[PDB]
C-alpha cells in the first residue's frame, strides 16, 4: 500500500 | 489706545453678567484695528481677562465675541505671546466642547495658529488634552473645519508616540478613515493622509485604521489628479499592508494596484507590488481577484522592467510565489508565468547579483512553477536545475560548518537563514523529479550523496523534501540501486515513525524500490 | 490558514471515516479524503495510482467512476467544486 500513499502524498504536496 | 482699555478690562470682570455682555462685544469691533489690537495685546490684564471670561461664561454671543478677539490677536507673535503666557491655550481647549459653530471656528483656529508659530505651543495642547478634544470634533460635516483640525493633529502628532497613542486611544482611526471614505476636497484629504501616514508608522495604529476599513479608504484615492494624495495614501498603503490579509471588499483596491504596475513612476510600481506582496500572502479570496484582473501579467512585466532593481523584483516575486500555490486559479497563474515569457528572467534571478531575499523568493516561485508540468521542461532548459542545486550546496556546506554537536548556530545572512535556502531548493528540486528528464539531470549532478545527508538534518521539513526527492529518483532501477550504495537505509528506517507523516510515507517508498 | 467548510456531499464521506467538524483545513480534508480510498480500497494494486469509485459514493461526489491519483489538477478541481473558503 506504500506505492498507493506515495501517490497521495505527491498530490497533498501541491497545498504545502 | 490705554484710554478705554483699563475701563474694558475692569468690565469683564464683573459681578452683573450683563455688564460683561456689552463689555465684551465692544472690546471685539476693538480688537479690529491695528492700532487698537496693539494695545490689548501689549495689556496684560486685558488679556486674561478676555481668556478668563470666555471660558467661564454661558451666554454665547460674548462667548464668541471674546473667541473671535483672541482669534484676531492670534495674528501676530506678540499676539500669541499674551495669549500664550496668560493661560489661553487650556481655556481654547475648554471651547472645543462648545455646542455653537461660530465659537468652535474662533477655538480651533486660534489653536491652529498656536500649534503654528508660538514655540511651546505642543506641549500644552496635549497637556490639556487638546488631543481628545480634536479627534471627538471629527465627526462635524463643516470641510473647511475638518481640514484645520486634522492639521492640527499633523502638527502634534509628528514624531510623538504619545499623541498617536492618545490618538489612538481617543478613537482617532476610524474618524480619519471616514473623512477618506466620505469627502473629495483634495486638501482636507490630503491633510487627513498625511496624519494616517504618521500614524501608520506606528505599528501599534496599523490594526485600528485596517479595521475601520482605511485600506479599502485609501484606495478610494489612487486615480485622484493631486500625486501628493496618491503617494501618501501609496505609501500609508504599503505601511499598512502586513496587518490583516483578512479583511473583505479588496476588490477596487486590488484591481487599482495591478493597474498602478504600469505607471510611469517608478515609487508608484515598487509600492504597488509591495502591498500586492502582502495583500496576497495568506488571503486565498485576494489571490483569485488578482490573478482575475490580470496580475500575473502585470506583475510578470514588472519584474522583466525591474531588472536587477531588488526593491522591485523581492516584492514582485514575492507576489507571484502567492498567486501560483494554494487557490483555484493557481494552475492557471503557474501557466501564464511561462505564457508571458516569464520563465527566463525567473530563473536568471537566480544567479549574482541578487541577494539571499530575492533568492529565497525567486526559489519559492520556481517549486510552484513546476507544479505544472508544462514548466518542467522548460525550467530544465533554462538551467533551473544546476544553478537550484549549487544554491543548495552552498548552503548545506554553511550550515555544516555552524552544525557541531551543540547543534547549529543558527545565523542569518542577508536576513535570511540558509536552512530556509536548503528547504525551499530542495523542495523545488523535489517537484522538479517529477519528470523523467529531470532526474536523469539531477542524479547527473552527482547529487543523491547530498540529499542522503539532508536525511540526518534536524529540520522537520528538510527531512520531508530530502525524502521526497529520494523517492522520485527511486523509480528508477539504476538510480534506486545508487541510494542504496551511499547508506540510506538506516535513517529511512527511523523516520518510519515521524510526527511529520507524510516524511513516513516518502521514507518507506524508498525502502520498496531499493531491495524490493 | 484556509478553513474550508465541504459541502454536505463532501461532509457525509469525512464523516465517514470519523470526521467531527464543519469546517477543515485542506490538509484535513486530504487526509480524509485519502483515509477513505485506502479504506474502501478503491485503489487498483496492480498500479495503485488508479482509483475506480464506479459504484461508490465517491464517484457520486466526483462525477465518473475512475481518476488517477497522479492527474492532480483534475482531482483538485473536484475538490474546489465541493468546497466553500473561508
Ligand atoms: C509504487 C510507487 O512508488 N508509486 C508512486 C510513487 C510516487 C509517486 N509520486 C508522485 O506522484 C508525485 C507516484 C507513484
Amino acid at each position: 500500500q506504500v506505492c498507493y500513499q506515495a501517490a497521495w502524498q505527491c498530490l497533498s504536496d501541491d497545498w504545502d | 489706545a490705554t484710554r478705554a482699555i483699563p475701563e474694558l478690562t475692569k468690565l469683564l470682570n464683573d459681578e452683573d453678567q450683563v455688564v460683561v455682555n456689552k463689555a465684551a462685544v465692544m472690546v471685539h469691533q476693538l480688537s479690529k484695528k491695528e492700532a487698537s489690537r496693539h494695545a490689548i495685546m501689549r495689556s496684560p490684564q486685558m488679556v486674561s481677562a478676555i481668556v478668563r471670561t470666555m471660558q467661564n461664561t454661558n451666554d454665547v454671543e460674548t462667548a464668541r465675541c471674546t473667541a473671535g478677539t483672541l482669534h484676531n490677536l492670534s495674528h501676530h507673535r506678540e499676539g500669541l505671546l499674551a495669549i500664550f503666557k496668560s493661560g489661553g491655550i487650556p481655556a481654547l481647549v475648554k471651547m472645543l466642547g462648545s455646542p455653537v459653530d461660530s465659537v468652535l471656528f474662533y477655538a480651533i483656529t486660534t489653536l491652529h495658529n498656536l500649534l503654528l508659530h508660538q514655540e511651546g505651543a505642543k506641549m500644552a495642547v496635549r497637556l490639556a488634552g487638546g488631543l481628545q478634544k480634536m479627534v471627538a470634533l471629527l465627526n462635524k460635516t463643516n470641510v473647511k473645519f475638518l481640514a484645520i483640525t486634522t492639521d492640527c493633529l499633523q502638527i502634534l502628532a509628528y514624531g510623538n508616540q504619545e499623541s498617536k497613542l492618545i490618538i489612538l486611544a481617543s478613537g482617532g482611526p476610524q474618524a480619519l478613515v471616514n473623512i477618506m471614505r466620505t469627502y473629495t476636497y483634495e486638501k482636507l484629504l490630503w491633510t487627513t493622509s498625511r496624519v494616517l501616514k504618521v500614524l501608520s508608522v506606528c505599528s501599534s495604529n496599523k490594526p485600528a485604521i485596517v479595521e475601520a476599513g482605511g485600506m479599502q479608504a485609501l484606495g478610494l484615492h489612487l486615480t485622484d489628479p493631486s500625486q501628493r494624495l496618491v503617494q501618501n495614501c501609496l505609501w500609508t498603503l504599503r505601511n499598512l499592508s502586513d496587518a490583516a490579509t483578512k479583511q473583505e471588499g479588496m476588490e477596487g483596491l486590488l484591481g487599482t494596484l495591478v493597474q498602478l504596475l504600469g505607471s510611469d513612476d517608478i515609487n508608484v510600481v515598487t509600492c504597488a507590488a509591495g502591498i500586492l506582496s502582502n495583500l496576497t500572502c495568506n488571503n486565498y479570496k485576494n489571490k483569485m481577484m488578482v490573478c482575475q484582473v490580470g496580475g500575473i501579467e502585470a506583475l510578470v512585466r514588472t519584474v522583466l522592467r525591474a531588472g536587477d532593481r531588488e526593491d522591485i523584483t523581492e516584492p514582485a516575486i514575492c507576489a507571484l510565489r502567492h498567486l501560483t500555490s494554494r487557490h483555484q486559479e493557481a494552475e492557471m497563474a503557474q501557466n501564464a508565468v511561462r505564457l508571458h515569457y516569464g520563465l527566463p528572467v525567473v530563473v536568471k534571478l537566480l544567479h549574482p547579483p541578487s541577494h539571499w531575499p530575492l533568492i529565497k523568493a525567486t526559489v519559492g516561485l520556481i517549486r510552484n512553477l513546476a507544479l505544472c508540468p508544462a514548466n518542467h521542461a522548460p525550467l530544465r532548459e533554462q538551467g533551473a536545475i544546476p544553478r537550484l542545486v549549487q544554491l543548495l550546496v552552498r548552503a548545506h556546506q554553511d550550515t555544516q560548518r555552524r552544525t557541531s554537536m551543540g547543534g547549529t548556530q543558527q545565523q542569518f545572512v542577508e536576513g535570511v537563514r540558509m536552512e530556509e535556502i536548503v528547504e525551499g531548493c530542495t523542495g523545488a528540486l523535489h517537484i522538479l523529479a517529477r519528470d523523467v528528464h529531470n532526474r536523469i539531470v539531477i542524479r547527473g549532478l552527482n547529487t543523491i550523496p547530498l540529499f542522503v545527508q539532508l536525511l540526518y538534518s534536524p529540520i522537520e521539513n528538510i527531512q520531508r523534501v530530502a525524502a521526497g526527492v529520494l523517492c522520485e529518483l527511486a523509480q528508477d532501477k539504476e538510480a534506486a540501486e545508487a541510494i542504496e550504495a551511499e547508506g540510506a537505509t538506516a535513517p529511512l528506517t527511523e523516520l518510519l515513525h515521524s510526527r511529520n507523516e507524510g516524511v513516513a510515507t516518502y521514507a518507506a517508498a524508498v525502502l520498496f524500490r531499493m531491495s524490493e | 490558514e484556509t478553513l474550508v467548510r465541504p459541502k454536505p456531499l463532501l461532509l457525509k464521506l469525512l464523516k465517514s471515516v470519523g470526521a467531527q467538524k464543519d469546517t477543515y483545513t485542506m490538509k484535513e480534508v486530504l487526509f480524509y479524503l485519502g483515509q477513505y480510498i485506502m479504506t474502501k480500497r478503491l485503489y487498483d494494486e496492480k498500479q495503485q495510482h488508479i482509483v475506480y469509485c464506479s459504484n461508490d459514493l465517491l464517484g457520486d461526489l466526483f462525477g465518473v467512476p475512475s481518476f488517477s491519483v497522479k492527474e492532480h489538477r483534475k482531482i483538485y478541481t473536484m475538490i474546489y467544486r465541493n468546497l466553500v473558503v473561508v
